[PDB]
């Protein structure tokens, strides 16, 4: 509510507002206590869901997911600060601003109350995202980036502005979601399909399927500096989870053309994997992993049935931090190193011994060792999609080989002799390279011990 | 001189939790309902609506 | 000159700020020949006020208050430095031309308003006419490029429209074949020994080329000679109205033409160099390159983040 | 509506009026005191605070007319209710009374997995 | 001279006020018969050779344009025999109004007209006033307004806003890239018309702002798209800053107000359980956007500045208004569910 | 007018196949004309008199693929089942690739016309059947 | 002695002065009407 | 075969803005016979009449 | 010389023209910087009349 927007907005003239170089440290400071505010009211039902306003409830839903958002952004400015330090105050003023922009709409978004904010306010980012992949690029590949990123995501959000307000005058108002109270089935015509399938694949094609992911590498292989908004890039795409709020109901009843979303997506899952193994290029190579186990969720979003939400909530959250922080190794073993190819580097783990257990926490939870959230968000999965038909154990059983390997490989890349003839990489990981590689690990595995705040009501 | 720039702005915080307050006496409309909810002879639902 | 619309359908300037002692009159001169050593002289008789010739800094001459700013941020080939004729370099030796042309039109740019602000007479030194006689020396004597040549008479074409011609237009008293002790005897240790090609043939272009505005419709003046020198410089006094008044204006151009009455042709010109940003509105560059005159995005383009520091520097506030 | 190429009649006296400290007017001229930061940015002022005398005159501006044409808007909308009910009122034949019954009465479909 | 172009300057805005203001065929013959009388002057004034074969070759597609009217005008005459300002009792009359007065607006075809003129005025300056003539006709659409054959009114949009889309992809010229994009939002206004006619000025307002905005920005010097990319390293990176607070919210996304109108016309244009139609008009208006990307790679690239130029000067020009529209022409949408019940 | 069309459809939909394809074979081609008539006003010509009759060599078409069309369905129509199914009144379509594709060069026409003047095709027939419309009014 | 045009300055303060005044002068007055006509 | 199949709705577009503007160039007296056969073909064609 | 490439060729290829997106058939012309002057000027001597024997 006005508690989180109006202070973060308050964030915003307390940035140029400021004196010279004081400005990192200015808002870094604040941008963190937002954090006590975060849980503050929050985390509060459970049962019978929290609503406190006309078109606000910030979060009931038990989608609280709304923390992590307000965590990330005090995450960056200790991220980006690398390379950015050599332009302009004027322009790192704004840099700040758009970024808090961003944070702004991820706020108002999975509140939203209803429909219809929720899309204005889905199709109201791309502005600030935009911005921030074409300019602060790195290669001149970015240009095209910069329309791919489009004409995908708005190309077919369109139809349902035209659905929405295809609802809103059919049946009573979509003004709230709390009020389904009245809803009658679809049963079925040719007509209907295109319904169901415009209410649905404007947000497939930001969680890809194997189709018309075409985007999603180009926009990560080439983009900003430290990840700066490529940390905030793998926020916004788990964020289409509103299909949890559609197709829970508003058309519950067609599942029959469910199969091609399913056979689709299930056998590119052990597939797009695959061709991440030869990958000559680092942040090509985690890119892919953000399709494989976040196309898993869209197999689990479709069957009903829970036990798929006690475990599709975990994992829109659980690569949610381990994807997120391998583009922050990535980047910093890049700041030494000016080649993104992954040959290049080898000879590590003698030169920075510190950050030898800092690559081996992230490539664990691929592994999903057992105790921690990502196989307890796996193993309700497997355990309900089962159940669907007991072949499925096979393809998905596949999925927990191909990316054993898939993990290891970027590891073990990293241990060999190379002195070779690099003069570089003197630092030994100032500690703003292991501080912000941190407030990852402290955070992910501790939810473990009380792991019920993360859940659906199912 | 004494940094407006700084913690001034946490204030409005405050200056926010105090507008979540100005609703709650336009949403008074219902102080009958059987879930207890009940409104019913107590110095209690007289407060905080 | 008029100010917008409404300073000037009260009232305005055309014949009764031009008594007839408005008359723009220009020289000419060689190589190191009129240069201060006449025309300077003559401001009075008559009353008109001189204007220096060219040199780097002009535009550091206006716009204070003043001091000139150093050649990086006035860039330029930095006279004394291309007298090594420099046929391979970096380069350039055009690169030169553009700023030595870029003032070269807003002299002449702020004499077009001096008159219809005042009326005074005003001699120049070398107008934008007669500049083309060293691009004969200079595309011949091979330093400058092709491409580079016609880039500027691509400008040339466009630039001049609206100019009304100088009046009195004098070609200089020449020596036979003394510039080259001339340059020599005065010093300018950096005007030196280079050679006939861009001594002598100048000289061979200067009449043959400068021709066209010598027999245009404004009457010419011209001597071969030492120089005016105390002998023929009351002659080009007073006599020189003598020829600049009855028998003066041939197709005259500079009446301000059939307009005259402060319309579209009259203050148009004078509407057109106040606030001179669209003088030099088209000499701004072409589609790409030239490979001569450029200046890279941030290398070095730099630059301009020097001579960004709030770029007005002072306006208090309240007012 | 009536009294035509009026900007507001006489009969909106009934109504509050929209008075201060709506979000809005302070919004109003916000959108301006962003707008007035600009004015001076054009032209490298390069002042980014020059004369208040331009930094201000547009906020006096923008929520003055912001409200003079508040009182309209809120108006537009009392006039459109004002002409549906007293419409919805008559005619009753097209505005039935519906019954009361749900629970032991109606069925859904009931298709579950 | 000056003072007269004040009073031709006014006297079109007379020739488009006896438009909107009368109630006889008559004088909306007049009306607009004294601008193709009254605006022809203002093309010349620098007398090139090219506003004198630009006007004429106007001014013959504006004289038919009209004169044809003048025909349907008086079929109407023969059957009823009564003037005034309604349904045109006889279809003869309005297949012959609607479709030979496209040619002053133009729709999908007689537009071979609207980048011939536009292009090569020798005067920028404005071409403003081109606004104008979208604004004399509608006030003749928005009256006779229940009678059209309905079949056509959108077969000139829906291959309007086509055909103008593609129209510019292909071009350079920005006085042209304004040209094309303005068939395309008469692809809008009058494919609404018949349903709920109001609802289509609101995308004419928005229209006329948004348009105007652009012009008096691009007057400083700005002519050809590479004469935009030697402008922030020159002139002022705050204009940059606008030129991509427009373009982008022209095509329109939905945190500026460029999304106002297509949001609002949907609501109309479905209602009324045409939802096959829409898309195509929503989805067409997409491959219109990439004009502007593309035109706003050029400024914020930073692409090779000019030369050495050097504008040591400050600007003397008329900015007048602009330093308002684009705080109206992008932050207005949170406001209004005005425009609906405001003009109306 | 609404005329031909309309005339077609309250005609012979599922059946009497003959009447139908004949007329959506000659509508076609007469749709064809329009457009090769129309290249004269707007592209010039250089064959002399003669010319435009060489000129419409090239738009010697447009009715072979409503011929065509009409004949997927007329062939079918009773065949194996009611081919008024939504993906059956498709079946026209396609063969449009393979009579494009004829008419001139191959790879790079046929699949797409196949293709894509397939994809439009059902939703006609699907769009009456559950009532839509196009233009409308409250 | 700042320079101004000394001439215009304090109109638009002026007219301000008007405005609010004026403003308040139909607002002040028309509140009172609602409960006059009501 | 991804990439071949939506980008070639890039370069199938771009090139029909080849045949909108190219074939066009010039000739006043070309437009004004194509608005005639437009003119026309309105009354042959549709409800235009009716 | 790092952070990107605006680089030589990216402004000619915008160059004034019809900008052929995939394929060229007739360009116009780089329209004139100045006011436009491209075509032709017409001048007669004058009239040639002897005003004779008469
Ligand atoms: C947490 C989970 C702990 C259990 C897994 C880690 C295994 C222990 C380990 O870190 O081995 C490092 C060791 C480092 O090898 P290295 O590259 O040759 O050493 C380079 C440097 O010396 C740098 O490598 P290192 O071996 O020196 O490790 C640094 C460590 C070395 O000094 C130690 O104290 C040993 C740490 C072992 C237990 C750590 C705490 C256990 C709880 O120093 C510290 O522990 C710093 C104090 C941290 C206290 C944290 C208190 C709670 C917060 O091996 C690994 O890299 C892999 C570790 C993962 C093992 C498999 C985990 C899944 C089974
Ligand atoms: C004044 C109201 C009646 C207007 C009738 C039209 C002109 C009638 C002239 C009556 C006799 C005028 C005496 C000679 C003209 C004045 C000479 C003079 O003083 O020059 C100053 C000048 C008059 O110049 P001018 O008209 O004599 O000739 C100069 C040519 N121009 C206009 C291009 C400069 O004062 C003005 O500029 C005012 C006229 C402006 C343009 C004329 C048309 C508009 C008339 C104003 C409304
Ligand atoms: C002699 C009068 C001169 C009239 C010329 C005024 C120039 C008009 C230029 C129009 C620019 C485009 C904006 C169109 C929107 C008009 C807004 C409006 O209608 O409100 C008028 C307002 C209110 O309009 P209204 O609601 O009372 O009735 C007219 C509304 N329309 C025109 C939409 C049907 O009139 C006033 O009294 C305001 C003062
Ligand atoms: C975001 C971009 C899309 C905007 C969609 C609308 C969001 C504002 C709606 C607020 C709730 C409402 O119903 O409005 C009536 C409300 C009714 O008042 P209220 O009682 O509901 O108070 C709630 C105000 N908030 C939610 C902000 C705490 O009035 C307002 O419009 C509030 C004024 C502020 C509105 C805009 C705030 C700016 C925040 C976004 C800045 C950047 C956006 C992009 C601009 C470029
Ligand atoms: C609204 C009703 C219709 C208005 C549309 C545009 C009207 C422009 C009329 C004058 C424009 C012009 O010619 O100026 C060029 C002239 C320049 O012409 P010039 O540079 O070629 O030469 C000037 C010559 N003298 C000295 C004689 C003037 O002025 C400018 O430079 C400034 C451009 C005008 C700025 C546009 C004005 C309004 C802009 C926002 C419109 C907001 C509308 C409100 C929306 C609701
Ligand atoms: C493809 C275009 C074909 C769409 C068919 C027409 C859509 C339609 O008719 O909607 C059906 C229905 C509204 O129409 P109607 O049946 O009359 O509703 C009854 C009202 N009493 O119910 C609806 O309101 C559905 C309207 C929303 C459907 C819009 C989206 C349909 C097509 C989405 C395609 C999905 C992505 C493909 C495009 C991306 C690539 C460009
Ligand atoms: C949003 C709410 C909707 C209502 C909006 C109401 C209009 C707001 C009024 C303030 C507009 C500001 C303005 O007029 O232009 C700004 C500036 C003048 O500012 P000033 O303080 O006079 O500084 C003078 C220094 N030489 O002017 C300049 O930049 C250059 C000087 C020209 C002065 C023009 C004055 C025009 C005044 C009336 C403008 C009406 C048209 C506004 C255009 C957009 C309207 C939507
Ligand atoms: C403190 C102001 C910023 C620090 C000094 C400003 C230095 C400056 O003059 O640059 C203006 C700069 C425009 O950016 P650009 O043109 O890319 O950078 C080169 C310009 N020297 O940045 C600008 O000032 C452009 C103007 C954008 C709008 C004003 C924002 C400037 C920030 C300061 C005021 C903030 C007020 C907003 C308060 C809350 C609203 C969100």
């Amino acid at each position: 509510m006005l508690k989180y927007i109006i202070p973060t907005i308050m964030l915003m003239p307390l940035t140029w507002l400021s004196k010279n170089n004081m400005i990192w440290v200015n808002s870094t400071a604040h941008s963190l206590l937002i954090s006590f505010t975060s849980l503050l009211l929050m985390n509060q039902f459970g049962d019978n869901s929290l609503n406190f306003s006309l078109l606000f409830f910030s979060d009931s839903l038990s989608t609280p997911l709304l923390i992590l958002t307000m965590w990330l952004l005090p995450l960056m400015l200790m991220a980006s600060q690398h390379h950015l330090s050599k332009e302009n105050l004027t322009r790192k003023k704004l840099f700040i601003t758009m970024l808090i922009s961003l944070q702004l709409f991820l706020i108002m978004t999975f509140t939203a109350m209803e429909l219809i904010l929720f899309y204005i306010l889905f199709e109201a980012t791309l502005v600030p995202t935009l911005i921030i992949i074409t300019r602060w690029g790195n290669q001149t590949e970015r240009l095209n980036a910069g329309l791919y990123f489009l004409f995908y995501t708005l190309a077919g959000s369109l139809p349902l502005l035209v659905a929405l307000i295809y609802i809103q005058n059919t049946v009573g108002s979509l003004n709230f979601l709390m009020l389904q109270y009245w809803v009658q089935p679809v049963h079925n015509s040719w007509s209907n399909v295109f319904m169901w399938l415009a209410c649905m694949m404007a947000f497939m094609v930001k969680m890809p399927l194997y189709g018309l992911h075409l985007w999603l590498p180009k926009a990560h292989v080439e983009a900003p500096i430290a990840g700066s908004m490529v940390l905030a890039a793998v926020l916004l795409k788990l964020g289409g989870y509103g299909m949890l709020r559609i197709t829970l109901i508003l058309n519950p009843m067609t599942d029959f053309m469910a199969y091609p979303f399913i056979m689709l997506s299930l056998w590119g899952m052990i597939m797009t994997s695959s061709i991440c193994l030869r990958q000559t290029d680092l942040k090509s190579l985690i890119a892919y992993s953000s399709v494989s186990h976040m196309a898993l969720v869209i197999v689990a979003i479709l069957i009903q049935t829970p036990w798929s939400y006690m475990g599709a909530t975990a994992l829109m959250i659980a690569h949610g931090l381990t994807s997120s922080m391998l583009f922050c190794l990535a980047n910093s073993n890049y700041e030494r190193i000016h080649s993104r190819t992954m040959i290049l580097a080898r000879g590590l783990q003698t030169l920075l011994p510190l950050m030898a257990t800092w690559w081996l926490l992230a490539s664990l939870t691929n592994l999903a060792l057992p105790p921690t959230i990502n196989l307890i968000g796996e193993l309700f999965v497997v355990m309900s999609t089962f159940s669907w038909s007991n072949i499925t154990i096979i393809l998905m059983g596949v999925n927990m080989v191909i990316t054993a390997l898939y993990s290891l490989y970027m590891l073990i890349m990293t241990q060999r002799g190379k002195y070779t003839y690099h003069i570089n990489n003197i630092s030994p990981s100032f500690t703003r390279e292991n501080a912000l590689m941190s407030l990852h690990i402290l955070p992910l595995l501790l939810l473990t011990l009380n792991p019920k705040i993360i859940l659906g009501p199912l | 001189r004494d940094h407006w720039v700084h913690v001034l702005v946490p204030m409005g915080f405050v200056f926010g939790y105090y507008l979540d307050r100005k609703n709650d006496e336009k949403l008074t409309a219902f102080r009958n309902k059987s879930l207890l909810y009940k409104r019913e002879l107590k110095p209690n639902e007289e407060v905080t609506w | 000159l008029q100010y917008g619309p409404l300073a000037y359908i009260l009232g305005e300037k055309a014949t009764k700020k031009m008594t007839e002692k408005s008359k723009l009159i220009t020289v000419d001169g060689n190589i190191c020949s009129g240069k201060s050593k006449l025309a300077k002289e003559i401001a009075e008789k008559l009353g008109l006020k001189h204007f220096p010739e060219a040199g780097i800094h002009y535009v550091d001459s206006t716009t204070g208050d003043g001091k000139p700013l150093p050649v990086q941020f006035s860039g330029n080939c930095s006279l004394e430095k291309f007298y090594d004729d420099p046929k391979s370099n970096d380069g350039n030796s055009y690169r030169l031309q553009a700023w030595l042309y870029a003032s070269r039109l807003l002299q002449y740019a702020d004499a077009l308003e001096h008159l219809l602000s005042t009326g005074q007479g005003v001699v120049l030194e070398r107008s934008i006419y007669s500049d083309f006689v060293f691009l004969e020396a200079m595309y011949r004597q091979g330093f400058i490029r092709k491409q580079c040549v016609d880039h500027y008479n691509q400008v040339k074409k466009v630039t001049i429209c609206e100019y009304l011609p100088p009046h009195v237009v004098v070609y200089v008293d020449v020596p036979v074949p003394e510039v080259q002790s001339r340059i020599q005897k005065k010093g300018n240790p950096h005007e030196m020994k280079i050679t006939s090609a861009y001594l002598q043939d100048i000289e061979n272009a200067y009449k043959g080329t400068f021709l066209p505005e010598m027999s245009e419709k404004c009457e010419v003046l011209q001597y071969s000679a030492w120089e005016a020198q105390d002998a023929e410089k009351v002659v080009e006094d007073i006599e020189y109205l003598k020829y600049d008044k009855g028998p003066w204006l041939d197709q005259n151009d500079r009446n301000l033409h059939k307009l005259r009455m402060l319309v579209q042709d009259k203050l148009e010109v004078l509407n057109y160099t106040s606030i001179p940003v669209f003088l030099p509105e088209v000499t701004v560059g072409a589609h790409q390159s030239d490979q001569v005159f450029q200046e890279f995005t941030e290398l070095p383009g730099r630059k301009y983040r020097a001579g960004y520091n709030e770029d007005v520097g002072d306006k208090w506030i309240w007012l | 509506g009536r009294a035509t190429f009026q900007f507001l009649p006489d009969e909106a006296r009934s109504l509050p009026p929209p008075k201060l400290t709506d979000p809005r007017l302070a919004f109003v001229g916000f959108l301006g005191y962003c707008s007035g930061l600009i004015d001076n940015a054009i032209r490298r002022r390069p002042v980014l605070l020059a004369g208040l005398h331009r930094q201000l005159l547009y906020i006096t501006s923008f929520v003055f007319v912001g409200y003079y044409l508040l009182k309209r808007q809120d108006y537009m909308y009392a006039v459109r209710d004002h002409d549906m009910f007293s419409y919805i009122k008559s005619h009753p034949e097209d505005f039935p009374e519906k019954d009361k019954k749900t629970y032991g009465e109606v069925f859904e479909e009931f298709h579950p997995v | 001279n000056p003072i007269i172009f004040i009073i031709i300057l006014l006297t079109i805005m007379l020739g488009t006020i006896i438009v909107m203001i009368s109630s006889h065929w008559l004088l909306v013959w007049i009306g607009f018969e004294m601008n193709m009388l009254a605006i022809i002057p203002i093309m010349m004034k620098n007398h090139n050779p090219r506003a004198t074969e630009a006007s004429t070759k106007y001014f013959l597609t504006q004289s038919t344009a009209s004169m044809l009217l003048m025909m349907a005008v008086i079929i109407n005459l023969m059957f009823s025999g009564q003037w005034t300002v309604m349904k045109l009792f006889n279809p003869m009359a309005s297949m012959l109004m609607t479709m030979a007065l496209a040619m002053k607006l133009g729709m999908a075809p007689f537009h071979f007209w609207v980048p011939e003129v536009t292009q090569g005025i020798p005067l920028s300056s404005g071409l403003i006033l081109l606004t104008w003539q979208k604004l004399a006709p509608m006030s003749v659409l928005y009256q006779i307004f229940p009678s059209i054959n309905l079949n056509l009114i959108l077969t000139l949009s829906v291959l309007s806003i086509l055909i103008g889309g593609w129209g510019g992809l292909n071009q350079t010229q920005l006085r042209k890239i304004m040209a094309y994009s303005s068939i395309a939002h008469m692809g809008w206004m009058t494919a609404v018309l018949p349903y709920n006619p109001t609802m289509t000025l609101l995308n004419l307002i928005i229209y006329i702002i948004m348009t105007s905005t652009m012009f008096t920005m691009f007057m400083a010097n700005s002519t050809t798209t590479t004469l935009s990319l030697s402008h922030t390293w020159n002139k002022t990176p705050i204009m940059t800053v606008l030129i991509l607070a427009t373009l982008l919210s022209m095509g329109g996304l939905p945190p500026l107000s460029g999304f106002m109108p297509k949001w609002m016309i949907i609501q109309e244009m479905t209602k009324n359980n045409s939802i096959i139609l829409p898309t195509f008009m929503a989805i067409t208006a997409l491959l219109n956007l990439y004009f502007y990307m593309r035109l706003t790679y050029s400024t914020t690239l930073t692409m090779f500045p000019s030369t050495n130029n050097m504008k040591m000067k400050w600007q003397f020009p008329l900015m007048k208004k602009m330093t308002f529209l684009p705080t109206m022409v992008v932050l207005s949408t949170m406001m209004l569910p005005l425009t609906p019940m405001l003009s109306v | 007018a609404k005329t031909v069309l309309r005339q077609y459809w309250d005609i012979p939909e599922g059946t009497e196949c003959h009447r139908k394809t004949y007329a959506t074979t000659s509508i076609g081609g007469a749709a064809g004309l329009v457009v090769s008539a129309y290249s004269v006003a707007l592209k010039t010509p250089t064959s002399f008199l003669e010319g435009v009759a060489r000129t419409g060599r090239y738009t010697f078409t447009a009715a072979a693929i409503g011929a065509i069309f009409g004949l997927t369905s007329c062939i079918s129509a009773q065949v194996r089942e009611k081919p008024d199914d939504p993906l059956n009144y498709l079946i026209g379509g396609c063969a449009g690739g393979l009579i494009l594709g004829a008419r001139t060069r191959s790879y790079g026409i046929g699949a797409a016309a196949c293709a894509y003047m397939g994809l439009t095709a059902a939703l006609v027939k699907m769009g009456q059947l559950e009532g839509w419309q196009v233009f409308a009014e409250p | 002695h700042g320079s101004p045009n000394w001439l215009k300055v304090g109109l638009t303060l002026g007219t301000s002065v008007f405005l609010w005044i004026y403003l308040i002068k139909q607002h002040n007055e028309d509140v009172l009407e609602y409960k006059r006509r009501n | 075969w991804l990439e071949a199949i939506l980008p070639k709705t890039i370069s199938l577009a771009q090139m029909k803005a080849s045949t909108l503007v190219t074939n066009q160039k010039g000739l006043i007296k070309l437009y004004f016979l194509s608005f005639l056969i437009t003119i026309l073909i309105s009354m042959i064609l549709f409800n235009f009449h009716e | 010389a790092r952070q990107w490439q605006p680089d030589v060729e990216w402004a000619e290829q915008y160059g004034g023209a019809v900008m052929y997106p995939t394929k060229e058939t007739a360009h116009w012309k780089p329209p004139p910087w100045n006011d436009v002057d491209p075509p032709k000027d017409t001048l007669v001597s004058n009239l040639t009349l002897n005003f004779g024997p008469q």
